[PDB]
C-alpha cells in the first residue's frame, strides 16, 4: 500500500551572507576631461558590463622576454573576468545606486534589519564622494540628493513620517583616528582654539567611556560608552553632521588633496516604536553603520612627508588589518582575530555576524592602476562566503 | 676610461674591505697613497696619495665606524664616509621610500663630485644584499635614480643571494622579490652569489671548517680583481665591460651570468697537484664548484666566456677549448653556434696577505649561463609562496606603503621570468 | 640611538637594581663617576644607554617609579645608588596596597606628570630614541597599575618607538599574596594593544633553574634576578656592540613576531652549567645549540617540546666560524623539524655579536617565542574564573569600583590571547 517519501536535513544557520556592489570611479568634472581624451574609455581595460554584472580588465598583451602583469591573454579573449551581484559606473547616479542598493534596504531595515556599509579600493578613488557627497545646486536644498547620507537623511525625514509612527532618530558619529576615538557632535569647546583661564583647571579632559562593552548575549555585537545621539526635528539640524564632516581630517596629498585623511564609524539607530494589533509594541530598531573609509595610499607615489607617514601607515595598516579578517572568514578558522584593530572589533558585528552588510568597491580606471585593483579583486573575489543570519527588532511585553 | 664601486648594507660594505685591500695590493698601496705608475678606481692629489672611487652607504653609523676608525681609513676620503642615523632595519619598505629618501640626496651629490672627474666613466659596480633592508631597498631606490642619472653606463651587481637551505634572517625571501623586479626593470647586470656551495669551497677546495666573513668574501674579493682590475693592464687579449653588453647577455634581458673559480688551493695542495693549462679549464665544469647551489648537467651552456689571469698559451688553450667540447657531458644549446669568448690578461692573481689560497700561475673567472639558476631561482621562491599564503610579516611594510598588488606583481613575473630560461632551447 | 628606562613595582626596582649592576661590569664604571675600563667598544657606544654633562659623574638614563620610599632608599642606601642622581627619584609618600586598582587609577595619577616631564627632561635631551625599557610585575600592584597608566602615555607621546617591557610572569607556585591572578590579567588589558613588545619569564621554573640545572642551594631574589638580569643585558649586543650578523631590535621585532599580537617570547642562556662542570665540559658551538632543545632551560614554566616553536631567535657571543655556526643551527632544525612550524622555512634566526661577555669566550642568548608559552595564562586565567565566582575579597576593589565590563572583557582578551597560538600550533 505504502512508498517510502525520503527527506532531507536543513541547515538554519543563515544563508542571507553579503552583499558586494561594485561603483568605481568615473564621471566627474575632471575625470572624462582625460581618461576618455588619450587613453581608452569609460572601462577601457575593464569592459563594463552591468546586467550579468561581469568585467575583466587586461594591459596590452606582447611577446615580453620578461613576461609582465597581465599577459595571460590569447588570441582573442577576456581575462579576469571578475563577475559581481551589480557593478556599476559613472553613469549610476544617486538616485540610482539609491534605487539598487540604498532605497530598497531602507525598506525592509525599518522593522529591525541592521546594516553596515563601508567602502574599500585605491586612494583618491572616491570613498568620500560615496559617503559624504555634496548637495545639488538648488536655492534652497532641501536634502537635496548627494551622497549616502544626506539622502537616506532625506528618507529619514520621509519613511519614518510615512510609516507615521513614534519614531526616535539617533545619529553619533565617532572618528577613527589613528585608533582612536573622537566625537564630532560634542560641544568641543577644548576642541576649539579658545583661551582658558589664567587658573587652569581643565586644560585636557578625558571623559568618554571608549572602551568596548562585550555583552556576549549574542555575538559580534558592539557596545561603547557615552554615545551622543542626534535629534532633529527637520534637515536642517544636519549641519552638525557637516560639522563633523568639516572637523574630520583630511590629507593634501600627491594622489590626491581631496581625499580624507582619516576615517569615521558613523552608526544609525531608527528607534521606532508602534504597538501591533496583537497589544504588543513593537520596537523596530533598524542600525545603518555608515562607515566611510580613507584611501589606500601608495605612499610611495603621493611621497609624503613624516607626519604623513605614520598617518597614511596606519590607514593602510587598517585596510590590512581587514584584510586579515577576509581570509579568516572564508577559510573558517576558529578565533578570528578581530581584536587588533578597534575597526575589526567594531566589525565583529557583520562579518562573520548576524544581519547584513554591503561593500563598495571604488576602484580606478587608469592602465597604471591596474594590479593596484588586483589588491581589492583579491579581495572583493573572496567578499562571498561571509557568513551570517539576519534578525529583526521588536518588542515583548 | 674609469669606473666606481658603490657599497650598499651591510653585506656591500664588508665586501670592499678585502676587495680595496686587494686593491692596495694591486699597486703596492700603503695606507697613504704611494703607488708608481693607472686611473680606473683612483683619483689623484697633489701628493700622489689616491684615492679610491667607492661611495659608502650606510644607514647605521656602525659598521663604517669599523672602518673610518681601523685600518685603511686615511685612503678613503671623508668625501666617500657617508654614513647615516638609523637602519632600516631590514626593512625593504624603508629603505626604498622611508629612510631611503633621508641620504639620497647626499650620495647623489658625491656623484657629481666624482662620475665629474672620471674621463670617459665605463661604468660602476654595486655591492649589496638581497637579504637585508639596507642592501635591498636602497638598492631598489638608488637604481632607480641612477638609469635617469646615467642611463648611458655600467649598472652592475655582485649581489649576495641567499641559500634555500642557509638562511640567517625570515624575511630574505620576503625582501629580494619585491628588490629583484624592480632590478630587472633597471638594472645593467646582476649576478648571484651563495654561500652555501662557497661552504662547499671551504671545506673541498680549502679544507678548512673555520671560515670568516672575509674569507667568504675574499674568495668573491680575488674574483673582481680578475673581473676589472686587470682589464686596465693588457695582456693576449684585454676585454672590457662593453664586450658583454649584447656579446655575452645576447637579448635585453638575459643578464644573470654565473661566475666560477677554477684554481682553490689549500697551500700544502701545491704538490699532490702539478697545475697545467688543461687541469682548470676542467675544474670549471664541476658541479661542485659552480659557488651557487645549482647543477649545470639539469640545464643548458647558453654563454660561456674564459677569463684568464697569468702564464696563458692560447694554443695550449686551443686544445683546453677542443678538449671540453668533446668531453662534454653539456647539453649545449642550439641557438649559440660555437660562441666562447676568450679573455687572456697577464697578470696572475695576487695572493692574499692572511689568505687561504696559494699562489697560482694561472687563473680562470668563468662566466657561464644556464638555467639550472633557473630552478634556483624557483627554490627562494618557495619560500615566499607560503609566506603570502599566511600573510605573515606582513605589518611591516603596508605600514610604509607596500601594497599586496605588488606581491601578485613581483612574484608571478619573477615566476614568468623563471619560465623565460625555459625558452632558450625551444625553436630549433 | 638611546634608549630609556623605567623602573616599577617591588620587584621590578630590585630586578633593574641588578641590570646595571651588569651594565656597570660591562664597561668598567666606577659607582662614583669615573671610567675605569680600557675597550674601546666600552667607550665608543656610549650613547645607547648614556646620559652626558659635566660633573665628572655617571649620570643615568634611568627614571624610577615607586610609591614606596624603602624600596628606593635601600636601592640608594646600597651601592650603585650613589650611581644614580637624585634628579630622577620620583616617588609618592603612600602606600598602594600592591593594587592595580589604585596604582593605575587613584594613587598613580598623583604621580603621573612628576614622571613624564622627567620622561621630557630626557627624551627632548636624547639624540635618537630607540628604546623605551620597562621593568615592573604582574603580580603586585606597582608594577601592574603604575606600569599600564605610562604606555597609555608615552605611546601617546611616541607613537613611533620601540615598546618593550619585561613582564614577569606569576607563578602558581611560590607566593604570598592573595589576589595576584587580578594583577596579572588586569594588565593583559592594557600590555596587548600598546606594547610592540614584551617578554614572559616566570620564577616557576627559575626555582627549577639555579637549584637543579646550576646545582645551588637556595633560589635567592639577589640571584633569581641575576640570571635574569644577564639575559636583559645580552639582547641588544648587536645595537650596543659590533656584529657579523647586526641585528637591531626592530629586526627582532620584525622577524619573531609574524603577527602583532603574538608578541610574546622567552629568553634562553646558553651555559647555563654549574661551578664544578667547567673541568668536565668543552665549550663549543654544539655546546651552546644544546639547550635549545633543553625544556629546563626555559626560563619560563613551559615545556617547549609539548607546543611547537613559532619563531627562534639565536643571538650569539664570541668569537665564532660561520659554517660551524649556521649548520649547526641547521642540524637542531634538522632535528626537530616536526617542532617547527612550516609556512615558516627559516624557522631558527641567527644573530652573531663579535664580543662575548667577560668571564667567557662562548656565550649566547636564546629568545625562542614557541605555542606552549600560553601555559602559564590558563594557569592563572582560571584561577581568575575561580576569583569570579564567589567575588572572593572585591571588597579591597569596590572602593576603587573597577567594573564587571572590564573584568568579563580581561578574561574575553585572555580567550582571544591564548586560543590563537593553538590556531597555528598544530
Ligand atoms: C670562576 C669564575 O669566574 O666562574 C664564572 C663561571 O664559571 C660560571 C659558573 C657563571 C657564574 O654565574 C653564576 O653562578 C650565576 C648564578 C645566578 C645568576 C647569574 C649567574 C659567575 O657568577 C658569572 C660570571 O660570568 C660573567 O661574568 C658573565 O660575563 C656574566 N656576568 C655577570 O653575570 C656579572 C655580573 C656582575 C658582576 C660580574 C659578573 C654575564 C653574562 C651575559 C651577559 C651579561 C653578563 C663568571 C666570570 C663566573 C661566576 C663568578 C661564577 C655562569 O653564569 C654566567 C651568567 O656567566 C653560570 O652559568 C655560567 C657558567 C660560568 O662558567
Ligand atoms: N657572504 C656574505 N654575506 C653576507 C655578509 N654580510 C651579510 N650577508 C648577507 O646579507 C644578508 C643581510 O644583509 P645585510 O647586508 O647584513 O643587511 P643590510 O643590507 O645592511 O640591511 P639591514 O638588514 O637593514 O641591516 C644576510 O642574510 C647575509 O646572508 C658577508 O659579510 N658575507
Ligand atoms: N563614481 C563617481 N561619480 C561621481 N564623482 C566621482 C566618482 N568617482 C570619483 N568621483 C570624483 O572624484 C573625486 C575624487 O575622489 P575623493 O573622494 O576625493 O577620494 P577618496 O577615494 O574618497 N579618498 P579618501 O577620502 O582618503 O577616502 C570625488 O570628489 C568625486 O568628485
Ligand atoms: N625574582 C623576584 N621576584 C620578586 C621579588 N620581589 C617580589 N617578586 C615577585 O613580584 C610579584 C609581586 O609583585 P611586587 O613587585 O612585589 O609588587 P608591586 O610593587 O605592587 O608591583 C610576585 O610574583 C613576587 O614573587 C624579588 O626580589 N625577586
Ligand atoms: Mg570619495
Ligand atoms: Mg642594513
Amino acid at each position: 500500500n505504502n512508498s517510502n517519501e525520503l527527506d532531507r536535513k536543513r541547515s538554519d544557520a543563515g544563508e542571507s551572507n553579503i552583499q558586494v556592489v561594485v561603483r568605481v570611479r568615473g564621471q566627474a568634472p575632471n575625470e572624462p576631461k582625460r581618461t576618455a581624451p588619450g587613453i581608452l574609455t569609460t572601462s577601457g581595460p575593464r569592459c563594463q558590463q552591468i546586467d550579468v554584472a561581469i568585467e575583466a580588465p587586461q594591459v596590452s598583451s606582447s611577446s615580453a622576454i620578461a613576461s609582465t602583469s597581465n599577459l595571460v591573454q590569447e588570441s582573442a579573449t577576456r581575462q579576469k573576468s571578475y563577475h559581481f551581484d551589480q557593478v556599476f559606473g559613472p553613469e549610476a547616479d544617486q538616485g540610482m545606486v539609491y534605487q539598487d542598493v540604498v532605497g530598497p534596504i531602507l525598506e525592509e531595515v525599518m522593522s529591525g534589519y541592521n546594516c553596515t556599509i563601508f567602502a574599500y579600493g585605491q586612494t583618491g578613488t572616491g570613498k568620500t564622494h560615496t559617503m559624504e557627497g555634496d548637495l545639488t545646486s538648488q536655492m534652497g536644498t532641501y536634502s537635496s540628493e548627494a551622497g549616502i547620507i544626506p539622502r537616506s537623511l532625506y528618507r529619514l525625514f520621509h519613511t519614518l513620517e510615512l510609516s507615521k509612527e513614534d519614531y526616535s532618530v539617533k545619529a553619533t558619529f565617532i572618528e577613527l583616528y589613528n585608533e582612536e576615538l573622537r566625537d564630532l557632535l560634542s560641544i568641543d569647546s577644548s576642541t576649539s582654539s579658545a583661551e582658558p583661564s589664567s587658573s587652569a583647571t581643565a586644560t585636557k579632559e578625558p571623559q568618554h567611556a571608549l572602551r568596548m562593552y562585550d555583552d556576549a548575549r549574542g555575538k559580534g555585537v558592539v557596545i561603547q560608552g557615552l554615545e551622543e545621539v542626534a535629534l532633529k526635528d527637520a534637515a536642517h539640524g544636519l549641519s552638525v553632521l557637516r560639522r563633523g564632516s568639516q572637523k574630520r581630517q583630511i590629507a593634501a596629498t600627491n594622489c590626491n588633496e581631496q581625499s580624507s585623511r582619516s576615517h569615521s564609524v558613523f552608526t544609525m539607530t531608527v528607534f521606532i516604536k508602534d504597538k501591533g494589533s496583537r497589544g504588543e509594541d513593537v520596537l523596530k530598531i533598524g542600525k545603518l553603520n555608515l562607515v566611510d573609509l580613507a584611501g589606500s595610499e601608495n605612499i610611495g607615489r603621493s611621497g609624503a612627508e613624516n607626519k604623513r607617514a605614520r598617518e597614511a601607515g596606519m590607514i593602510n595598516q587598517s585596510l590590512l588589518t581587514l584584510g586579515r579578517v577576509i581570509n579568516a572568514l572564508v577559510e573558517k578558522n576558529s578565533h578570528i582575530p578581530y581584536r587588533e584593530s578597534k575597526l575589526t572589533r567594531l566589525l565583529q558585528e557583520s562579518l562573520g555576524g548576524r544581519t547584513k552588510t554591503c561593500i563598495i568597491a571604488t576602484v580606478s580606471q587608469e592602465r597604471a592602476n591596474i594590479e593596484e585593483t588586483l589588491s581589492t579583486l583579491d579581495y572583493a573575489l573572496r567578499a562571498k562566503s561571509i557568513k551570517n543570519r539576519p534578525e529583526l527588532n521588536t518588542r515583548m511585553t | 676610461r674609469e669606473c666606481i664601486s658603490i657599497h650598499v648594507g651591510q653585506a656591500g660594505v664588508q665586501i670592499g674591505n678585502a676587495c680595496w685591500e686587494l686593491y692596495c695590493l694591486e699597486h703596492g698601496i700603503q695606507p697613504d697613497g704611494q703607488m708608481p705608475s693607472f686611473n680606473t678606481f683612483f683619483s689623484e692629489t697633489g701628493a700622489g696619495k689616491h684615492v679610491p672611487r667607492a661611495v659608502f652607504v650606510d644607514l647605521e653609523p656602525t659598521v663604517i665606524d669599523e672602518v673610518r676608525t681601523g685600518t685603511y681609513r686615511q685612503l678613503f676620503h671623508p668625501e666617500q664616509l657617508i654614513t647615516g642615523k638609523e637602519d632600516a632595519a631590514n626593512n625593504y619598505a624603508r629603505g626604498h621610500y622611508t629612510i631611503g629618501k633621508e641620504i639620497i640626496d647626499l650620495v647623489l651629490d658625491r656623484i657629481r663630485k666624482l662620475a665629474d672627474q672620471c674621463t670617459g666613466l665605463q661604468g660602476f659596480s654595486v655591492f649589496h644584499s638581497f637579504g637585508g633592508g639596507t642592501g635591498s631597498g636602497f638598492t631598489s631606490l638608488l637604481m632607480e635614480r641612477l638609469s635617469v642619472d646615467y642611463g648611458k653606463k655600467s649598472k652592475l651587481e655582485f649581489s649576495i643571494y641567499p641559500a634555500p637551505q642557509v638562511s640567517t634572517a625570515v624575511v630574505e625571501p620576503y625582501n629580494s622579490i619585491l628588490t629583484t623586479h624592480t632590478t630587472l626593470e633597471h638594472s645593467d647586470c646582476a649576478f648571484m652569489v651563495d654561500n652555501e656551495a662557497i661552504y662547499d669551497i671551504c671545506r673541498r677546495n680549502l679544507d678548512i671548517e673555520r671560515p670568516t666573513y672575509t674569507n667568504l668574501n675574499r674568495l668573491i674579493g680575488q674574483i673582481v680583481s680578475s673581473i676589472t682590475a686587470s682589464l686596465r693592464f693588457d695582456g693576449a687579449l684585454n676585454v672590457d665591460l662593453t664586450e658583454f653588453q649584447t656579446n655575452l647577455v645576447p637579448y635585453p634581458r638575459g643578464h644573470f651570468p654565473l661566475a666560477t673559480y677554477a684554481p682553490v688551493i689549500s697551500a700544502e695542495k701545491a704538490y699532490h697537484e702539478q697545475l697545467s693549462v688543461a687541469e682548470i679549464t676542467n675544474a670549471c665544469f664541476e658541479p661542485a664548484n659552480q659557488m651557487v647551489k645549482c647543477d649545470p648537467r639539469h640545464g643548458k651552456y647558453m654563454a660561456c666566456c674564459l677569463l684568464y689571469r697569468g702564464d696563458v698559451v692560447p694554443k695550449d688553450v686551443n686544445a683546453a677549448i677542443a678538449t671540453i667540447k668533446t668531453k662534454r657531458t653539456i647539453q649545449f644549446v642550439d641557438w649559440c653556434p660555437t660562441g666562447f669568448k676568450v679573455g687572456i690578461n697577464y697578470e696572475p692573481p695576487t695572493v692574499v696577505p692572511g689568505g687561504d689560497l696559494a699562489k697560482v700561475q694561472r687563473a680562470v673567472c668563468m662566466l657561464s649561463n644556464t638555467t639550472a639558476i633557473a630552478e634556483a631561482w624557483a627554490r627562494l621562491d618557495h619560500k615566499f609562496d607560503l609566506m603570502y599564503a599566511k600573510r605573515a610579516f606582513v605589518h611591516w611594510y603596508v605600514g610604509e606603503g607596500m601594497e599586496e598588488g605588488e606581491f601578485s606583481e613581483a612574484r608571478e613575473d619573477m615566476a614568468a621570468l623563471e619560465k623565460d630560461y625555459e625558452e632558450v632551447g625551444v625553436d630549433s | 640611538r638611546e634608549i630609556v628606562h623605567i623602573q616599577a613595582g617591588q620587584c621590578g626596582n630590585q630586578i633593574g637594581a641588578k641590570f646595571w649592576e651588569v651594565i656597570s661590569d660591562e664597561h668598567g664604571i666606577d659607582p662614583t663617576g669615573s671610567y675605569h675600563g680600557d675597550s674601546d667598544l666600552q667607550l665608543e657606544r656610549i650613547n645607547v644607554y648614556y646620559n652626558e654633562a659635566a660633573g665628572n659623574k655617571y649620570v643615568p638614563r634611568a627614571i624610577l617609579v615607586d610609591l614606596e620610599p624603602g624600596t628606593m632608599d635601600s636601592v640608594r642606601s646600597g651601592p650603585f645608588g650613589q650611581i644614580f642622581r637624585p634628579d630622577n627619584f620620583v616617588f609618592g609618600q603612600s602606600g598602594a596596597g600592591n593594587n592595580w586598582a589604585k596604582g593605575h587609577y587613584t594613587e598613580g595619577a598623583e604621580l603621573v606628570d612628576s614622571v613624564l616631564d622627567v620622561v621630557r627632561k630626557e627624551s627632548e635631551s636624547c639624540d635618537c630614541l630607540q628604546g623605551f625599557q620597562l621593568t615592573h610585575s604582574l603580580g603586585g600592584g606597582t608594577g601592574s597599575g603604575m606600569g599600564t597608566l605610562l604606555i597609555s602615555k608615552i605611546r601617546e607621546e611616541y607613537p613611533d618607538r620601540i615598546m618593550n617591557t619585561f613582564s614577569v610572569v606569576p607563578s602558581p607556585k611560590v607566593s604570598d599574596t592573595v589576589v595576584e591572578p587580578y594583577n596579572a590579567t588586569l594588565s593583559v588589558h592594557q600590555l596587548v594593544e600598546n606594547t610592540d613588545e614584551t617578554y614572559c619569564i616566570d620564577n616557576e621554573a627559575l626555582y627549577d633553574i639555579c637549584f637543579r640545572t646550576l646545582k645551588l642551594t637556595t633560589p635567592t631574589y639577589g640571584d633569581l634576578n641575576h640570571l635574569v638580569s644577564a639575559t636583559m643585558s645580552g639582547v641588544t649586543t648587536c645595537l650596543r656592540f659590533p656584529g657579523q650578523l647586526n641585528a637591531d631590535l626592530r629586526k627582532l621585532a620584525v622577524n619573531m613576531v609574524p603577527f602583532p599580537r603574538l608578541h610574546f617570547f622567552m629568553p634562553g642562556f646558553a651555559p647555563l652549567t654549574s661551578r664544578g662542570s667547567q673541568q668536565y665540559r668543552a665549550l663549543t658551538v654544539p655546546e651552546l645549540t644544546q639547550q635549545m632543545f633543553d625544556a629546563k632551560n626555559m626560563m619560563a614554566a613551559c615545556d617547549p617540546r609539548h607546543g611547537r616553536y613559532l619563531t627562534v631567535a639565536a643571538v650569539f657571543r664570541g668569537r665564532m666560524s660561520m659554517k660551524e655556526v649556521d649548520e649547526q643551527m641547521l642540524n637542531v632544525q634538522n632535528k626537530n623539524s616536526s617542532y617547527f612550524v612550516e609556512w615558516i622555512p627559516n624557522n631558527v634566526k641567527t644573530a652573531v655579536c663579535d664580543i662575548p661577555p667577560r668571564g667567557l669566550k662562548m656565550s649566547a642568548t636564546f629568545i625562542g617565542n614557541s605555542t606552549a608559552i600560553q601555559e602559564l595564562f590558563k594557569r592563572i586565567s582560571e584561577q581568575f574564573t575561580a576569583m569570579f565566582r564567589r567575588k572572593a575579597f572585591l571588597h579591597w576593589y569596590t572602593g576603587e569600583g573597577m567594573d564587571e565590563m572590564e573584568f568579563t572583557e580581561a578574561e574575553s582578551n585572555m580567550n582571544d590571547l591564548v586560543s590563537e597560538y593553538q590556531q597555528y600550533q598544530d
